[PDB]
């Protein structure tokens, strides 16, 4: 029902790790998306583990009740935007998470 | 033939007569039964439940296809079946087989509309063809249950109830389905176990199929009507079955005539005779019968084949008036029909029960020379058995009461005790015939 | 297959507003349509979804100030009682179809600012 | 009596005794059950669903209201009187039964006077004014399935749901209730079964009446609780069914004997012996005991009536201790009891299996005569076999046991198809010898 | 060794060769089962019904634990040493099943130190925590229906909805763990029984822990997969059991033979052989099988334990060639088989179905000699036996098949009374003999 992503990480050419937990369980249902500025969202994870059409092989993210994170594993300078982490469990109420910041 | 009056001295008195029947001439109607519930309103909560429900489905029905198959690449347009190709196969499965193939062509009428049938969201559908009905299984209990509350609950939530409803289906399922059944090409399977595949309920797939008769109950019961599959489908996951509808035809010069037994007394002890209680009088031939596949209605015995048994001679011969050749058997216990009520009169072995008339207060005693003793008008009208009264008159012998008659010797009809008379008995034999030898 | 949405100018407080996503190249009826919302330099905000029938579910921090309607082929996300907390840049988004629960947005429309006096 | 220490040396050893307990002294409670939900709300759509359902279930009660006036009618007070003639054809323990239904008649009637509230009922379970107890059938589900979701799912639907489940309680109940009862005249029928008519939930049926006793699990396993139906109407759907609560009274100077199996070492080949397993010790009158219909609980065997059946004389000489008339049957199995524990000591097949005493550590064993090998305190403390380490008590019979020694009986087959092949070569033979016999 | 050329002339025609297969090899897992619902979500308004609910199960589980308890108290460490004085009656299945008790126990410890997190879960399944899984009973019916629709249906209907819900669930569970377990401490009580404490849905159960095997459906079938109680909260309300997953061992130079029948005829009548149907010739040793327990597949025969039986010598001699010994019974019923094929050939009774072959057009006779009729190739290829065309190989054996002819045994009778009325006759006639004898 909450979210608290924070990590901020500011690294560069290497892998850099994103973490979120819910305040109570949500099963494996939660989406992980994608922000550059002056630009809507694009979805880059449903479930935790599965990955949207189109993106590339890295974007590999997996977790477990209220605790999810997710690794990009080969960075580079195209992929510096902000992250979000979605809970998409209720249909009744779905609530976004604080923003987070690549900053490569 | 069988002089019951001579039978009633040892404890079997006439009951009732009833005739028999047996099926033929079914006539036949195929159904569809969709084994995968449509889950499109609610497929957000799916996850993946469905691809292992899948594969399970796949791995149980794939043998069913193989085993068909083999009957279905040989057999030829009558039609000429190639023994070569199936090897081995008794005559039911020839049978079966050659009505499976002639089932082909609604088979494949029916599977035209492939496309359709994979597209039903409904407990039942009628889909126009002749019309062809097509089940679904489960697909009430997410249209009724699960689809309503899907505001209401998580995602979750949704998910682990499909998947514990698939898993109990399946489990259902299994008993049937599974691999005890290892000969589809049969038609000798009930409807009742065929059912499990749409839930348990045969009464709306035989209320859709169409019953037209008013004894429609006897035949259901007595597992008389029964399906057959003739064709899997293992990518929209359906199977085609036939049902059979036979009608009951009555056997002329025909009846099972039913004895109740009693417990006579002679020697000081309570002995009851060992006879079959149904008797299957058929064409002046006396013979046994096998009651416990057979169902009994109040006025008819109905059975689905003819379960007519050899008898040994002794006992026709004993049935025909000869009391000497039947056995008997001591009773130890205290729960055991004492009297029996006939055509009016009372046959009651009259010494363990307290008889005691009433009209005129006195009191029914019997000699220890006398098995049972016969009550009726003649003696008194009114007769107080225990805490009942209880209020005719007799058609045969006047004398009924003093007349007498030899009987026969003992026996034991414990499972056990049988290998031990055995071995007793060529003990006996043994030493007999070494003495003789001897000599 | 883009979700190219009306913007809404600047508004007194006080006066209604209605906003409307051109959805074009696909049937609307086949998919959710949910709202988002985004305050400048702000995290994304839930403000609602609809069901593919005539039923809107709403936030719990909104207090049925907002109106979520479905047309041939349009939704309509009208405002009542506009205030400075209502300036944010207002997207429209259709859920995945199936596989990752409600309000998975799997596409985006471009987002119009709707801002306030 | 039964002379335990021969048997023991043929593979017999005592268990555990048990004392023998049946019902009697019934006591009765009336309740009424009710077969047509009453669907008195959502009734602006449902279709032709009903008439259909009561036009089957109509046909369904026919039969055992039939059944039933052959002996309402035909009876008048006097205790009561019957009509024999009339009756026609009947046993002792139909006209036992027809003699309470005449008696519950008057109760049934009693009850009748309550029809209209009777109808009216729309829950599960309800208490009518002492008391009576209605409880409707499928009323639950609808209270709390359909109705709730009403206007969620278009009627339509809700139609063919109601359809669903009515013809699921009908298929349930043809099992019990269908051609199947050619005789509702009796009060030999199991709760068990009487409660499908509510769905199988019989704990319900039961916990609604009284129920105060500390034996109720057991009573109720044996299936020693019944119930009788003495009234069908076909205009309410409704049935006055009775059901009787016994109390266990155990027979004096009877108990039951367990004699559990162990195979036996001899010429060579292992045997097991021939020999009932429960034997009901009566007044010191052997005697078998159909143990497969009553419950062994671990203190005592409760039945519904007593299950005695006569032995032959050679069984009760043998179990007397004359250990020549027990036959004894091949061993070609792999998977059959080879030790035993009773009272401490341990009575083993030394050969077999492998035998060891941890104390000590040297292997026990016996030769080609022992039978069986009796392992106590005396013997060795610790007994190691297979992989279980146990230790042992001491025997309270003979100082020496292990080198007494006794002769068996003939060897039988019990196979189902082997006893004609048996019976039919004995026959044969015993043709031959006539012959033979009249030859000289 | 069966000389099937004999036996095919008197209506044994060679069936399918199996092979045999028996279960051995278990791997233990471990799963804890609640049977006690959580209402804490909707326990505002509830009644008392939890409270009755928990005295009935605390009374249905003690006799549970106090039998199991008998093993643990009396059990200590050394291998483990049994006490044998405490335990006093036992049989070898029963100790060999409390050792393994035992030592399971020292892992059912280290689930118990999680009871503070097994009554908070409020899930049908859930996993804790080198793994445990938790599967409430009755949790899913409550999630799902009661839940969602506390407002719209008044708390009293609620109330009653659920005490009918644990009502059926004690009802479900009352015939397997009621007074019939008298002996819980055995690892021979199949899955599907112990999944009645999770409402029959042992698919979930297995698929939990995980059913990685090829043949899982082969054991599950086959009562091969087993489970054992290792532990019992009665101040929780839950049972740790714990599952056996055993693998199918072939048993080498042994196989199975099927003798499929058909009714031959002599003396101008129908008759049918009695002989078993399925041959267990295991190490070249024929004996019998009790093939009702295990199961029978399409090319082999699994079973979870030796069920091989001994077979009469008379017997062996008719499946060794010597067919006058085995007996035969007459036929009066009018569905007995009458034709059968193997391997391409072809044994039908040509006298009771007329025979006939398109080929040459003519009917095919039989003559009164002669019992079963062999057609194939060599006399005409395509026979149209009753309304059935079938086109015949060619036989393997010797070319002048019906020239030969056998004897036959004698008739017999295998009715449950006639056995005692043949024995009684057979015994009246051999006193009559041995009065004879004496007399002279
Ligand atoms: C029978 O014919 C079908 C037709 O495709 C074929 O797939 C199947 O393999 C055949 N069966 C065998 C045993 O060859
Ligand atoms: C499922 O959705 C279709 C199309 O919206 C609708 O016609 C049908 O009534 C729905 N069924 C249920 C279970 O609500
Ligand atoms: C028995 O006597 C009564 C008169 O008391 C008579 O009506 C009846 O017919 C007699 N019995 C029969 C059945 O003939
Ligand atoms: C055979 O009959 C004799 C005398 O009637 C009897 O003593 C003997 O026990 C009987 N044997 C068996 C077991 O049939
Ligand atoms: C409909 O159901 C509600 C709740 O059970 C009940 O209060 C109401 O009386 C019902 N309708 C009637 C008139 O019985
Ligand atoms: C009993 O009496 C009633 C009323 O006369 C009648 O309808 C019913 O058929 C009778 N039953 C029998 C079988 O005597
Ligand atoms: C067995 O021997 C021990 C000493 O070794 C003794 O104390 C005990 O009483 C003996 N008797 C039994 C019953 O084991
Ligand atoms: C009968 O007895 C003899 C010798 O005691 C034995 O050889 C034979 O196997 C026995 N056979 C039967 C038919 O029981
Ligand atoms: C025993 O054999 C004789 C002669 O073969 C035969 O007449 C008699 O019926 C047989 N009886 C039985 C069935 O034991
Ligand atoms: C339901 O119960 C859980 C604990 O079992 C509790 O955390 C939650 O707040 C309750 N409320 C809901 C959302 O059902
Ligand atoms: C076994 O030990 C426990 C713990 O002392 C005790 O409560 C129990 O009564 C003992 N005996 C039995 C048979 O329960
Ligand atoms: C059957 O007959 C044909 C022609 O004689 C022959 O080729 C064949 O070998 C025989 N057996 C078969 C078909 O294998």
């Amino acid at each position: 029902l909450t979210q608290t992503p924070a990590s901020v990480e500011a690294a560069v050419g290497g892998t850099v790790t994103i973490k979120c937990q819910a305040s109570q369980s949500v099963g494996f249902y939660l989406s992980w998306y994608q922000q550059k500025p002056g630009q809507p969202p694009k979805l880059l994870i449903y479930r935790a583990s599965t990955l949207e059409s189109g993106v590339p092989s890295r974007f590999k993210g997996s977790g477990s009740g209220t605790e999810f994170t997710l690794t990009i594993s080969d960075l580079e300078c195209a992929d510096a935007a902000t992250y979000y982490c979605q809970t998409n469990d209720y249909l009744a109420s779905s609530a976004f998470g604080g923003g987070t910041e690549v900053v490569v | 033939i069988l002089h019951y009056e001579k039978l009633s001295k040892i404890g079997l008195v006439k009951g009732v007569t009833r005739k028999y029947k047996i099926k033929s001439n079914p006539l036949t109607k195929d159904i569809v039964i969709k084994m995968i519930p449509n889950v499109s309103n609610m497929s957000q909560c799916t996850g993946s439940v469905m691809e292992n429900y899948k594969t399970r489905l796949n791995g149980i029905l794939t043998p069913i296809k193989g085993a068909l198959e083999i009957y279905k690449n040989n057999t030829h347009d009558g039609v000429i079946m190639a023994g070569v190709a199936i090897g081995i196969a008794t005559a039911a499965q020839i049978t079966a087989g050659v009505a499976l193939y002639e089932a082909m062509k609604n088979a494949d009428n029916i599977n035209k509309l492939k496309s359709s049938i994979e597209s039903t969201n409904e407990a039942v559908v009628k889909l126009q063809e002749k019309t062809v009905y097509v089940l679904t299984a489960l697909q009430d209990y997410i249209n009724t249950n699960l689809v309503p509350t899907i505001d209401k609950i998580s995602c979750k939530q949704t998910e682990l109830s499909l998947d514990l409803a698939l898993s109990k289906y399946l489990s259902d399922l299994l008993f049937v389905f599974g691999p005890n059944l290892q000969d589809p090409v049969s038609n000798s399977m009930t409807i009742q176990a065929i059912s499990q595949a749409f839930g348990g309920n045969y009464e709306t797939l035989l209320r859709t199929l169409g019953y037209a008769t008013e004894d429609f109950d006897d035949l259901l019961e007595s597992d008389s009507i029964t399906g057959q599959i003739i064709y899997v489908d293992l990518s929209s996951y359906y199977i085609i079955v036939r049902v059979y509808f036979p009608i009951l035809t009555e056997i002329q010069q025909a009846y099972i005539q039913e004895l109740l037994p009693v417990s006579f007394n002679n020697d000081n002890s309570e002995w009851i005779s060992i006879v079959p209680n149904f008797i299957l009088v058929r064409n002046t031939l006396i013979s046994n019968i096998e009651i416990g596949f057979c169902l009994i209605t109040k006025r008819s015995v109905i059975c689905n084949q003819d379960y007519a048994t050899p008898m040994t001679n002794n006992m026709r011969e004993c049935l025909t008036g000869s009391t000497e050749k039947c056995p008997r058997e001591l009773v130890v216990s205290s729960h055991v029909p004492r009297f029996a009520l006939s055509n009016g009169v009372l046959f009651a072995n009259c010494i363990s029960v307290t008889c005691q008339c009433q009209t005129t207060g006195r009191a029914i005693s019997q000699s220890g020379e006398q098995t049972l003793l016969m009550i009726d008008n003649t003696t008194c009208p009114t007769a107080v058995l225990g805490n009942v009264i209880i209020s005719g008159k007799y058609l045969g012998s006047v004398n009924y009461n003093s007349e007498g008659i030899a009987i026969g010797p003992p026996v034991f009809t414990d499972k056990v005790d049988i290998s031990s008379q055995i071995s007793s008995m060529n003990q006996s034999l043994q030493q007999s015939k070494d003495y003789i030898k001897e000599a | 297959q883009s979700l190219e949405e009306s913007g809404g100018r600047l508004v007194t407080p006080g006066t209604p507003l209605t906003l409307t996503c051109t959805a074009s190249g696909f049937s609307l009826s086949s998919y959710y349509m949910m709202w988002v919302r985004q305050a400048p330099g702000k995290g994304l905000e839930w403000i609602g979804i609809i069901n593919t029938g005539g039923n809107a579910y709403y936030a719990s921090w909104t207090k049925g100030r907002f109106t979520i309607s479905k047309t041939s082929t349009t939704v309509d996300l009208k405002i009542t009682s506009p205030t400075t907390e209502d300036t944010a840049t207002y997207f429209c988004a259709r859920a995945v179809p199936s596989g990752a629960g409600y309000s998975a947005g799997g596409l985006w429309g471009p987002g119009t600012l709707v801002t306030v006096s």
